[PDB]
RNA sequence: GAGGUAAAGCGAAUGAUUAGAAGUCUUGGGGUUGAAAUGACCUUAACUUAUUCUCAAACUUUAAAUAUGUAAGAAGUCCUUGUUGCUUAAUUGAACGUGGACAAUUGAAUGAAGAGCUUUUAGUGGGCCAUUUUUGGUAAGCAGAACUGGCGAUGCGGGAUGA
RNA sequence: GGGUAAACGGCGGGAGUAACUAUGACUCUCUUAAGGUAGCCAAAUGCCUCGUCAUCUAAUUAGUGACGCGCAUGAAUGGAU
RNA sequence: CCUAAGGGGGACUCAUGGAGAACAGAAAUCUCCAGUAGAACAAAAGGGUAAAAGUCCCCUUGAUUUUGAUUUUCAGUGUGAAUACAAACCAUGAAAGUGUGGCCUAUCGAUCCUUUAGUCCCUCGGAAUUUGAGGCUAGAGGUGCCAGAAAAGUUACCACAGGGAUAACUGGCUUGUGGCAGUCAAGCGUUCAUAGCGACAUUGCUUUUUGAUUCUUCGAUGUCGGCUCUUCCUAUCAUACCGAAGCAGAAUUCGGUAAGCGUUGGAUUGUUCACCCACUAAUAGGGAACGUGAGCUGGGUUUAGACCGUCGUGAGACAGGUUAGUUU
RNA sequence: GGUUGCGGCCAUAUCUAGCAGAAAGCACCGUUCCCCGUUCGAUCAACCGUAGUUAAGCUGCUAAGAGCAAUACCGAGUAGUGUAGUGGGAGACCAUACGCGAAACUAUUGUGCUGCAAUCU
């Protein structure tokens, strides 16, 4: 009764957008705003820190764009941690702390900006960022990259800029996006953005599900109870990981139990094919020959 | 009209030596319907450069009455006769450039004989513009 | 009612192309612009900020300021019996690197490469280019070619 | 069109030299002085015999004006003078305008 | 490099448009079914599907020819390293340089009664015609444009005679 | 605010309606300062127009007598004799 | 036109269709699916725009200050508009960034004068003080004929300088319109396309209509009609000789060669034109500078007098009527 | 070679209908103390990676598939066009000479490639 849309007119005129937009993973109006570099600043890139959150993992990525593509200058992942000691509860909002600064340290080390830019020592909770230092190099500048994430106060990715900009590298940034931050009297409360820092909100879920709704928390925190993780405790992790990363952050690629070739042969065995023109013209005749 | 000027034929009867390639062979292109030209043969040459032969020296129209006109100004070319330059001429050397150069355009005059009926048409549909290729032998001859 | 606005005329030259409309994909705002660059001018109608006239549609000019989102280019226009160098500031989504720099450049460098290599070999090359020179003489064999005798058709209808 | 009373845009004054806060009134024209030297020229040329020796002008041709607004700092009391365009309607204060509303 | 005119296209978007065919009418009526069932049947009209004929100065995917921009070196390329308050995380650059190498094929053709620069002042600011492109008009030795060449300002040979 | 037109001057439209038709005494209607009265007229003033009828002639865009919604007649810008 | 329809940020996706839900139906609201923009973006049209430039929400005043450079129109002058920066000061955002009015292409204005703001500075010249005045920098007050005089008619009593750069005759180009002639053949014609006609179409000719144009003439080519007189054309009204018929005779109609020869007298009108009466073989049509004014006439038009109607406040107008008006 | 993150070119990558997918990753998936946001923890936020699943997403393959792209003894040296003639023709227009040269149509082929980092039976 209505005319059929999807005609051979429809396909022919479409315009498909970019590859990664029909993906719906890349915002070009931010790409496009983040990248672009002043023209007179002529080959010095901008440095993009790219924060992504998958359902178990935190990718934090620092970045310069190219013509052929972009090319990562460090990279850090969540699943890095447990060599730093967290093992669990590597999506926390206090992950996401311990990522930034592990990515703030790998890349300081990598440039030789440690001795100088060593970053906020004592983790207080204020608001606070990397000053440079007279008369020497100024401090490695990175900006935030959250993607098509939601820019909410509380955010784990308020987690990793915090992190980072903890850690020595300069990421401008204003305090009203983390955790702890009141609207209404505009100014940041240290006390319960420390207590997000060191893991404290998981610690007092612990204790409020522990002595309320026991079942639950075996079920839930069953990984802190296999060990021996108490609700108090969970600080000490996070101030020991803190102070493991500051003494070295270098990478340590995992070592690999098949080489290369081994995984591209292991690999082919399970992809399908493309038929020869000859062995479609041949199921065509087939089909046409069983038709009569 | 620019095309005419740059290959030096600034009046009627005219004549000029070209070095085909594909740059002068598009600028004869532009010229085709004002011009007649050819290939022309040893003989042709000879009596070209022996009757109505001039050089260009100082800007001024030389007759080519002594080896010595040709080798003063064509010496560094070793050009030193007039058979040289005609075997430059002839046989397109590394001086073609300087001798052809050298050579003051050649003022022709009007066939005897007369031409064909209507000249402004291609040589093609019985008139004497464009290429003839072998009949700008008996033409010069016409008009030398 | 004579109309002679700034982008009288520009109906079909700023237009986007067929199915490229929207987004300007970034290599576009990566490409760096020196000063003395050659560069070409093609308005895109999708950014409305730092647009050329539309005289300067087509033309290539010399880059001689860049700024933070544009470049100045330099164009000789005809303006009675004389040209004017005209400065015209066009943000970087208009330009883009003239192409006829980089196969001279290319010659540049082959050119240095050839020479030096002959005086190696103590000989001697001729770097000039040459026109396409009237073919030589050659031998047609005719093998599987005996020629076919072509003749004119006779005339026929065909609807 | 409709203008705020306050505005907070730069103030020149030696000890502002930056955004304050102003307040927004019309301008308007102050009377012409009889002692100013061209109406004390012009009302001696008119004297005597001669009739009108000055253009009068009749045919006019424009319907508005441009609004210009006296911004009064409230720091220095600095007054700034900004053009608007020509509008047929111009009030200041008045009330704002009310977006997903019925008739 | 740029272009959207000629051509082309319309079983490609917009718009215009000829003809049937097969379907849906369940959200068209008529007639005939029914003691009352909107549930059929014959019909025209609508739409839908695949076709079909013909178009567009202010339609278009495509898209010439001619005309048009730039480059074809010594003020160039390359190697090394000096200045800055600009720029970079930086010893990164950017711009301008010092010093060194590359000579007559110093980097396509052809031509050049030479190139460049300045002052000052005259007349003119009614134009017209031909080829080709083209608008209004039935048309015009009509009105108005585009490119070139002419007449005006020019005799001479031809068109008998004629800007 | 009053007076003054032998001061300058001005002096309307649309519908239906009478035991055939035609017309409209009549009615309704908008509107003016007032709505052209008595008279006169295709007049030196009427376009249409060589108006229609009669008379004058063999034959008359002429003449005269009538008729009259009169482009655009009319009362001391005097009307009719 | 807009304190948002400006600026920044965020979230969302539009027109429409289909399938469904009480009242609810072609149109209310709700849900899902499809949906390349077929919507919207103040206002013309064109371009542009989809995790937006569109819809909605949050915060705002960058629609701010200083003066330069550049693009368009261009003389590379002004005005308008726009662009890219510099030095500030701010808004917004986590931030990169973006923002010097409106997504882009239109939306506007010198000198003189006045006025306001700024600087609180310079001057009033014999020396001061305070009022007043005059300066310096930026706006506003306006010129739409928009590079910007302050401006009602009429001349039929007219003047001058000019103009064929320009109208009112002829002529010339053209032939729409006018006129005349073909081709085809659906029909008409008792049957019968074509004796005689001939629709729908289509091809021409003519310059006796009126146009269109403005080439010649404005240091003048005497511009209506009539009378008078000559000549020419043929597209022939009559007269000669013929062919055809829906030609029995008579009369008539169609056609050919034919311009030799003729084509009138009157009423009304200035008329050309027209319309009657009458005679006649017939009362055909045209040209010749719309033949013909040092041939006439002067009724008309189109000087100056005068009257009327309508129009105008008026002077006056009328391509309306009327009467009188030097023809070398 | 598979996968992830960030990309470059922006359909050879899109679209429709099917089928398959070991490891890992991704994903769907669970909960509401906390930060936060909603008519609605659906989206968004936080927490667990613990309870489950490759059903879907994602990837690959199939289709005399639609579309798109490329090529051509395809159409066609056609249409058109620059230049020329005291060429033809009443004209409208056409042919020829020296040059340049399409689009549709037809047929065949193809159906993402690739950079940086990490990871994997
Ligand atoms: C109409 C009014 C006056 C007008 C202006 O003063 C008229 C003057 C101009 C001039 O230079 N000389 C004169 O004699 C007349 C102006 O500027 C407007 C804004 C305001
Ligand atoms: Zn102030």
């Amino acid at each position: 009764m209505q005319k059929e849309f999807r005609t051979s007119a429809y396909h022919s005129r479409f315009q498909t957008p970019f590859r990664r937009r029909q993906e719906g993973k890349t915002d070009y109006y931010q790409r496009k705003r983040l990248v672009t570099q002043h023209k007179a600043k002529y080959n010095s890139p901008k440095y993009r820190l790219v924060v992504r959150f998958t359902n178990k993992d935190i990718i934090a990525q620092i970045v310069s764009a190219h013509i052929t593509g972009d090319v990562v200058f460090t990279a850090a992942y969540a699943h890095e941690l447990p060599r730093y000691g967290i093992k669990y509860g590597l999506t926390n909002w206090s992950a996401a702390y311990a990522v930034g600064l592990l990515v703030a340290r790998r890349a300081l080390q990598k440039l030789g900006l440690d001795e100088t830019y060593t970053g906020v020592e004592e983790v207080e909770g204020e608001f606070e960022l990397t000053e440079a230092v007279e008369d020497g190099p100024r401090p490695f500048k990175v900006f935030l990259d959250i993607g098509l994430q939601r820019t909410t106060t509380g955010a784990r990715v308020f987690g990793v800029l915090k992190g980072a900009s903890d850690g020595g590298l300069y990421v401008p940034h204003s305090p009203n996006r983390f955790p702890g931050w009141d609207i209404e009297a505009e100014e940041l409360d240290a006390e319960l953005l420390r207590k997000y820092i060191f893991g404290g909100h998981v610690a007092e879920y612990m204790e409020e599900l522990l002595d309320d709704d026991e079942e639950k928390y075996k079920s839930i925190f069953k990984n802190y109870i296999e060990e021996e993780i108490e609700s108090e405790d969970v600080e000490e992790i996070y101030a020991n990981a803190h102070e493991a990363i500051r003494a070295d952050p270098s990478f340590k690629p995992t070592e690999k139990k098949f080489t290369k070739e081994q995984y591209k042969a292991e690999s082919k065995k399970y992809r399908q094919q493309k038929l020869t023109r000859a062995e479609r013209q041949a199921k065509v005749a087939k089909k046409i020959a069983e038709f009569k | 009209r620019k095309v005419l000027q740059l290959l030096r034929l600034t009046q009627i009867n005219a004549g000029v030596f070209v070095r085909l390639t594909k740059a002068t062979s598009e600028l004869i292109k532009l010229a085709e319907p004002y011009v007649a030209y050819g290939y022309p043969s040893l003989s042709t040459i000879r009596q070209l450069v022996y009757k109505r032969g001039f050089g260009k020296v100082n800007k001024q129209r030389i007759a080519l009455s002594d080896n010595a006109i040709i080798e003063a100004n064509l010496g560094k070319f070793n050009i030193l006769s007039i058979e040289d330059l005609i075997h430059e001429i002839y046989t397109v050397g590394p001086n073609f450039k300087q001798v052809s150069n050298f050579l003051w355009p050649f003022k022709l005059s009007n066939p005897n004989g007369g031409f064909r009926a209507r000249k402004f048409q291609h040589f093609i549909q019985g008139g004497d513009t464009g290429n003839r290729e072998q009949f700008i032998n008996a033409l010069v001859k016409q008009m030398n | 009612g004579k109309s002679r606005g700034y982008r009288s005329g520009t109906r079909y030259a700023f237009q986007r192309d067929f199915k490229k409309h929207g987004a300007i994909p970034l290599s576009t705002y990566l490409k760096v612009y020196k000063v003395g660059d050659i560069v070409d001018i093609k308005a895109n109608g999708s950014i409305q900020k730092g647009m050329p006239h539309k005289y300067y549609h087509g033309k290539t000019g010399i880059v001689y300021n860049v700024t933070k989102s544009s470049v100045g280019v330099i164009i000789n226009k005809v303006v009675g019996n004389r040209y004017i160098e005209k400065r015209v500031n066009l943000r970087v989504e208009h330009v883009k690197h003239s192409a006829c720099r980089q196969e001279f450049l290319n010659r540049v460098k082959s050119n240095a490469a050839k020479k030096r290599e002959a005086k190696a070999n103590g000989e001697t090359v001729y770097l000039k280019r040459q026109a396409a020179k009237p073919r030589g003489s050659r031998i047609i064999s005719t093998e599987g070619n005996i020629p076919q005798t072509l003749a004119p058709v006779a005339y026929e209808t065909f609807i | 069109v409709n203008v705020p009373k306050t505005r907070k845009t730069y103030c020149k004054g030696k000890e502002c030299r930056k955004h304050t806060q102003h307040k927004v009134t019309q301008y308007k024209a102050g009377k012409a002085s009889l002692f100013a030297q061209g109406k004390r020229r012009y009302d001696r040329k008119q004297s005597g015999y001669g009739g009108q020796t000055k253009q009068i002008f009749h045919k006019k041709a424009k319907t508005t004006k441009k609004v210009v607004l006296r911004l009064e700092c409230v720091v220095c009391k600095t007054k700034a003078q900004l053009p608007l365009k020509r509008c047929k309607h111009f009030e200041l204060g008045g009330d704002k305008k009310q977006k997903g509303q019925a008739l």
